[PDB]
């Protein structure tokens, strides 16, 4: 478990600095966290990397 | 960084 961790920090890293607009902006940190957990709402979220989860969640805003 | 492991972790 502890290495999963490791791994999933960093694969949310990555989709960071991919969109860095998140990591400057509370109102867009927001928007993001509430799409997010409406993805992992989903049946078969568990099935999805979270780097796919962002990336979901992020993918919801532009629409 | 923390917030959005421990969210995911939880689905």
């Amino acid at each position: 478990f502890c290495e999963k961790y490791k791994q999933t920090k960093e694969q949310a890293l990555t989709f960071f600095q991919e969109h860095p607009q998140y990591m400057r902006s509370k109102e867009d940190e927001e928007q993001l966290m509430t799409e997010f957990k409406k993805v992992l709402l989903e049946p078969g979220s568990k099935n999805l990397s979270i780097y796919q989860t962002l990336l979901a969640a992020h993918e919801r805003l532009q629409a | 960084l923390q917030k959005w492991v421990r969210v995911y972790l939880d689905r």
